[PDB]
RNA sequence: GAUGUCGGCUCAUCACAUCCUGGGGCUGAAGUAGGUCCCAAGGGUAUGGCUGUUCGCCAUUUAAAGUGGUACGCGAGCUGGGUUUAGAACGUCGUGAGACAGUUCGGUCCCUAUCUGCCGUGGGCGCUGGAGAACUGAGGGGGGCUGCUCCUAGUACGAGAGGACCGGAGUGGACGCAUCACUGGUGUUCGGGUUGUCAUGCCAAUGGCACUGCCCGGUAGCUAAAUGCGGAAGAGAUAAGUGCUGAAAGCAUCUAAGCACGAAACUUGCCCCGAGAUGAGUUCUCCCUGACCCUUUAAGGGUCCUGAAGGAACGUUGAAGACGACGACGUUGAUAGGCCGGGUGUGUAAGCGCAGCGAUGCGUUGAGCUAACCGGUACUAAUGAACCGUGAGGCUUAACCU
RNA sequence: UUCCUUGUCGGGUAAGUUCCGACCUGCACGAAUGGCGUAAUGAUGGCCAGGCUGUCUCCACCCGAGACUCAGUGAAAUUG
RNA sequence: CAGGUGGUCAGGUAGAGAAUACCAAGGCGCUUGAGAGAACUCGGGUGAAGGAACUAGGCAAAAUGGUGCCGUAACUUCGG
RNA sequence: GAGGACCGAACCGACUAAUGUUGAAAAAUUAGCGGAUGACUUGUGGCUGGGGGUGAAAGGCCAAUCAAACCGGGAGAUAG
């Protein structure tokens, strides 16, 4: 459950700390993004020689959300934190070469199996 | 095709062997007995009037009485009718059972929502609410304009105000058939229909696809 | 209700066994990787427990590569192939909400031993 | 907001058509003291159906 | 809405009920029979039939549970010596509402509320 | 007596400078 | 002898000179994408930074971010930033009091709705003997939006680059309706922890007050962020447009006679209201089968006997409700409370014993307590009556039996 | 105090008619109707950040006092 | 008639205290009540995910809050 | 043990918001807010009188009245 003025961790490599969404693709009037869902933001952190410099417009992928998913079955997974990875802003590919932390497979799509192969841990 | 007359039991879910759970609508259809047949010559109109349930002797007027004892079934909760299709044919007296949706795949459920009472604007027809602060004058959630100026001078007929929500036929359309279980008389349709735990519903094959 | 708690008492698991809070609990689930079906583990201590019958549920919360994940189990779920327990926890509360602040020696959960 | 002209006096018995009071048409007799009262209460005498409740 | 909620909030709050039913539960097992309004009568009811159940086991633990409802030790000594006793054999309606006059100072429907074997 | 306040109040009297 | 001003908020409604979606002609239209004109108003038609702003510029979206009318719609619906009283200062003008569509800081926004209107909900009477139900449908309202991906197909087209029409499938955004099985919120009516103080003679155990004292969990109900469903297909008559046959006018020509296609617009199809539809409709069932007198002799009035079907009232009440209304039940009874059993929630009560100098721990013990839930149970309350409602239902004509 | 004007350049923001630094073309600053600075102080004016939040996205539920019904008393503005 | 009105007396437990909470002596429950548990208004409590996106403006709310000890920058009129 | 010193009740004030606006009140209430040993605050009495007083200056105040108080008179001022 993602919007604007959301502040997001970064969970791959490109440099960026944290991030602040500034617009939710995909549709007029729409409120939300969930896990899996393409976001428009802005890098307000970063460190000192990474890929990417603070006030970059990029965009990037949600791949954990305290608010959760849900499964078939009515299971619920929540994490603690919301995370993000950075993609590039035409060809929507991961800047980063290393995922930190777990995802989830709503991410197992023909566009994010890049990130997927990455990740330490599918939930 | 003509429906059946049954009654919310309540919700549940249906787990599936591949670990999906479908929320389910548990709808009692006990026997259906037709207490009247129209046609064409006496009422202008083909159509089948049904009965359901029990009632107590003492509770029965003699009026609806004598309506049953001419058809020969025992007193229902009430009186419902079917518009026949051409070629559907039935008699007075004849018992209908929910394996009549033994091949049916998706129902229209009709029954009486729940009785919300008097509403506002902001709950009937989900209004924006004004500020909650920056000065307001106990306007925080009325509706605010109603109209124009002088021309026209009046508010427009089917304007949005505020009065009695709930309790009224609403009907839910296209639900899926899980499971119809004849020897308890039951009928599982897939999401949620309208009215209270034990109300009356009158479920019909889908006119739609 | 009869007719409802009967359509539930068919589908309920009969081998679930016993766990209360403070539990540290391995939980495996079914899992598809497109064609092919394994099991995954999930090893935590359960938070809260739900007790409604066909409807009972559990959350368990571990730490995984350095981040907080809870899940939420059904527990009649055939996407639950199993459960069991791995070491009994020492809490007076039913509802262990005030680890999700706490990290580290600090979240450390007596053993119960009897 | 108040009114622009004064309301006749046949505009106001018309609104008291409804303000009419309805008596009671059941007063019921006690069966052991032939006292009236009203129904499902007790008589002035400290009746109800039939036996003597309140020692009053 | 209102839907399958039990209570009377009566036009008062939530501790001046609580201490309002204490004191007529006290004094309808003293005098066994009261005058109240309809309403209060009808919520006397599963205030003051509960603690006749209460009394029907004695014990220390019983005791010190219908002291901690009705802060009074000669409505608690009268529960479990006479009122106990009485209805041992008697499941639930210990009491019976008797509607009588309106009252007179605000026409407020009245009822009297008695022990049933009284 | 005082005249009502609004009437007397110049926000709402001198409407139309 | 007063018609409150700009902008914002809220709620809208109409026009069509159409922004998107739909249908077409021409193209200096290969394809993709355009340019221009014609038809079309069903639905839809951004969020932010700056500024009092409308506007505008910028950032980022979208299928698109339409143009206008409605007292430049809307202050007896809200605000009061701007403008526009009284204070004060700057620049400037004036000898000065003062002045400035120049700037700057501060500066009281009333109204209990009589009528029309609108949204809901009842009472009366009518509908021609009375009553209880189930209907027909004249008429009215709601709804109608659209993206992306895949297949067809890297096919048609094209030197290449690129890259389709038509048709089909899946999955979303916004919007709406319902619901509470799941995930959650609330849950001052359930359980527990704890601070200060007062009281119950005291210890132990409890209660009152301090925002529910502060907190931690949580049942039912309500509910969204939760999860089901919807927009259609089809038919009829068409718009712009395209035709077939065909004269006037030996040719030609979609038109004059005749015939066929053609769009989210229209009429239907889907959902809801609906016989006060005074044009008051239909079907089924139930009930009433007594005497006398008088006047002004007629759809006349009155008396005695009779009181039906049914209704209302009263009571116990409800997922129904502002009050009416609507639904269930009233002993031949589960309508409400209580009670019994269960579930759920909290989390191992009190008392006693043991260990410890003690705080405290352990055993009895997953104990005790447990609201609105589930399944049962006449213990308490739902009374024998009384009340209203009648006693065969006008005239004329026609068709039938006599 | 600057009309033209949201002057131009730099900083801060994804985006800054306000803010800060500078330039000087001061419509129409300027030396006791004082000029320029200035630690401390201000229920003073403008701007930015951290924390925090129902201010908002977008409202939901609950506790009380009214509004509603019943009994008693009983106004007002206005009005051909 | 929720306004105004000088002086004197000054108990307990906690507390720095004449603050504040609960009490003593003492004095009161405020001269309409009874029901119900709609919209809406007023005074409050809590809130998933987000955290100023609200707005003229963080208005209003939320948040901080005690004692002891450690530690504390630019600038300064040497006191802060 | 100094201070128009600091935090903070009584006491004096009145910066913000909400309510109220035929009010409980012809200026208040509730929650916050400022000063609180001083150019402080308060009781009782006294003095200054209307083109006059008094004014840390707002045309502020002078008995709910102030760019000239109130009462009586000129007075039936005058009113294209
Ligand atoms: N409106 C406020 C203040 C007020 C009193 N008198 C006024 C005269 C003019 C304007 C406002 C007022 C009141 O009625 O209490
Ligand atoms: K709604
Ligand atoms: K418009
Ligand atoms: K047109
Ligand atoms: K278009
Ligand atoms: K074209
Ligand atoms: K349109
Ligand atoms: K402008
Ligand atoms: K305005
Ligand atoms: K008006
Ligand atoms: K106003
Ligand atoms: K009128
Ligand atoms: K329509
Ligand atoms: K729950
Ligand atoms: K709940
Ligand atoms: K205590
Ligand atoms: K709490
Ligand atoms: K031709
Ligand atoms: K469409
Ligand atoms: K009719
Ligand atoms: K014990
Ligand atoms: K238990
Ligand atoms: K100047
Ligand atoms: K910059
Ligand atoms: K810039
Ligand atoms: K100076
Ligand atoms: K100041
Ligand atoms: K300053
Ligand atoms: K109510
Ligand atoms: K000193
Ligand atoms: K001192
Ligand atoms: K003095
Ligand atoms: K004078
Ligand atoms: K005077
Ligand atoms: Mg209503
Ligand atoms: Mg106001
Ligand atoms: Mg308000
Ligand atoms: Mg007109
Ligand atoms: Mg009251
Ligand atoms: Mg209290
Ligand atoms: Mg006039
Ligand atoms: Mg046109
Ligand atoms: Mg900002
Ligand atoms: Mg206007
Ligand atoms: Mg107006
Ligand atoms: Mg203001
Ligand atoms: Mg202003
Ligand atoms: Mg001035
Ligand atoms: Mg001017
Ligand atoms: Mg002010
Ligand atoms: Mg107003
Ligand atoms: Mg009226
Ligand atoms: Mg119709
Ligand atoms: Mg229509
Ligand atoms: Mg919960
Ligand atoms: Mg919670
Ligand atoms: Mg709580
Ligand atoms: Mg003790
Ligand atoms: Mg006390
Ligand atoms: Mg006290
Ligand atoms: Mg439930
Ligand atoms: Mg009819
Ligand atoms: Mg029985
Ligand atoms: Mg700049
Ligand atoms: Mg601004
Ligand atoms: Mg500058
Ligand atoms: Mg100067
Ligand atoms: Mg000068
Ligand atoms: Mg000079
Ligand atoms: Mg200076
Ligand atoms: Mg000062
Ligand atoms: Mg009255
Ligand atoms: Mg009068
Ligand atoms: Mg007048
Ligand atoms: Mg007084
Ligand atoms: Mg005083
Ligand atoms: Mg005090
Ligand atoms: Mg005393
Ligand atoms: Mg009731
Ligand atoms: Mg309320
Ligand atoms: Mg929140
Ligand atoms: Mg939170
Ligand atoms: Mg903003
Ligand atoms: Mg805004
Ligand atoms: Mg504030
Ligand atoms: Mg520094
Ligand atoms: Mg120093
Ligand atoms: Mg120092
Ligand atoms: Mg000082
Ligand atoms: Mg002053
Ligand atoms: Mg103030
Ligand atoms: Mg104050
Ligand atoms: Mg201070
Ligand atoms: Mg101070
Ligand atoms: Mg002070
Ligand atoms: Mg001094
Ligand atoms: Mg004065
Ligand atoms: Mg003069
Ligand atoms: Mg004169
Ligand atoms: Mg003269």
């Amino acid at each position: 459950m993602i919007q604007e003025q959301t502040m997001l961790n970064v969970a791959d490599n490109s440099g960026a700390r944290r991030v602040m969404c500034i617009k939710v693709l995909g549709g007029s009037h729409r409120r939300y993004a969930g896990v899996g869902d393409i976001i428009k933001i802005t890098i307000k952190e970063a460190i000192p020689r990474g890929k990417v410099k603070k006030g970059d417009v990029l965009k990037a992928v949600v791949v954990r959300t305290k608010k959760g998913v849900r499964r078939p079955d009515g299971s619920v997974i929540r994490f603690d934190g919301n995370a993000c990875v950075l993609l590039n802003n035409n060809s929507e590919q991961p800047i980063g070469t290393r995922i930190f932390g777990p995802v989830t497979r709503e991410l197992r799509s023909e566009k994010f199996m890049k990130i997927i192969s990455l990740a330490p841990e599918v939930l | 095709m003509i429906g059946l007359v049954g009654k919310k039991v309540g919700m549940t879910r249906i787990f599936t062997e591949d670990g999906v759970s479908i929320p389910v609508t548990v709808i009692e259809v006990e026997a259906n007995r037709v207490t009247q047949v129209k046609d064409l010559a006496n009422d202008g109109y083909r159509a089948i009037q049904v009965t359901t349930g029990a009632k107590k002797a003492n509770r029965v007027t003699k009026p609806e009485a004598g309506h049953f004892a001419k058809a020969g079934v025992e007193a229902g909760r009430g009186l419902w009718e079917f518009r026949l299709a051409e070629g559907e044919e039935f008699t007075v007296g004849q018992s209908i059972s929910v394996e009549l949706f033994a091949d049916v795949k998706k129902v229209d459920v009709t029954g009486t929502s729940k009785g919300k009472g008097f509403a506002g604007t902001v709950k009937r027809w989900n209004f924006r609410t004004q500020d909650a602060t920056h000065g307001n004058s106990l306007s925080h959630r009325v509706p605010g304009s109603i109209g124009q100026n002088q021309t026209p001078g009046k508010v427009f007929k089917g304007k949005k105000m505020a009065g009695q929500m709930g309790n009224e036929r609403v009907t839910v359309q296209s639900l899926d058939v899980v499971r119809v279980d004849a020897e308890r008389n039951l009928l599982l349709v897939k999401g949620a229909v309208p009215g209270a735990t034990g109300s009356d519903l009158i479920v019909k094959p889908a006119v739609k696809a | 209700s009869n007719i409802i708690k009967q359509l539930e008492q068919e589908q309920m698991k009969q081998d679930v066994p016993s766990f209360r809070p403070g539990d540290t609990v391995e939980v495996k689930v079914w899992v598809v990787e497109g064609s092919k079906k394994r099991l995954q583990a999930f090893e935590g201590v359960v938070i809260a427990i739900r007790n409604r019958g066909l409807h009972s549920a559990f959350t368990v919360r571990k730490i995984s590569n350095g981040e907080g994940v809870e899940r939420v189990f059904q527990t009649h779920s055939p996407v639950v192939d199993s459960i069991s327990v791995k070491r009994r926890g020492a809490v007076r509360k039913a509802k262990l909400y005030y680890l999700r602040e706490r990290t580290g020696k600090a979240a450390r959960i007596k053993e119960r031993l009897n | 907001a108040v009114q622009q002209n004064k309301p006749t006096r046949s505009k106001r018995g018309m609104r008291r058509s409804h303000d009419a009071l309805t008596a009671v048409t059941s007063l019921s007799v006690d069966k052991t003291s032939g006292e009236k009262h009203l129904r499902h209460h007790i008589t002035a005498d400290g009746y109800y159906r039939g036996r003597k409740v309140i020692a009053k | 809405m209102r839907h399958r909620k039990s209570g009377r909030q009566l036009n008062r709050n939530s501790s001046h009920r609580q201490a309002m039913f204490r004191n007529m539960a006290g004094s309808l097992v003293r005098h066994e029979i009261i005058k109240t309004t309809l309403p209060k009568a009808k919520e006397l009811r599963r205030v003051v039939e509960p603690l006749i159940t209460l009394a029907k086991t004695d014990s220390v633990a019983n005791r010190r549970l219908a002291f901690a409802r009705t802060r009074d030790n000669e409505i608690v000594a009268k529960l479990f010596n006479e009122l106990g006793p009485r209805f041992a054999s008697r499941a639930g309606g210990y009491t019976r509402i008797l509607k009588c006059g309106f009252r007179a100072g605000d026409n407020a429907p009245m009822a009297y509320i008695e022990l049933v074997d009284r | 007596v005082t005249s009502k306040w609004f009437n007397i109040d110049n926000k709402i009297v001198d409407h139309f400078p």
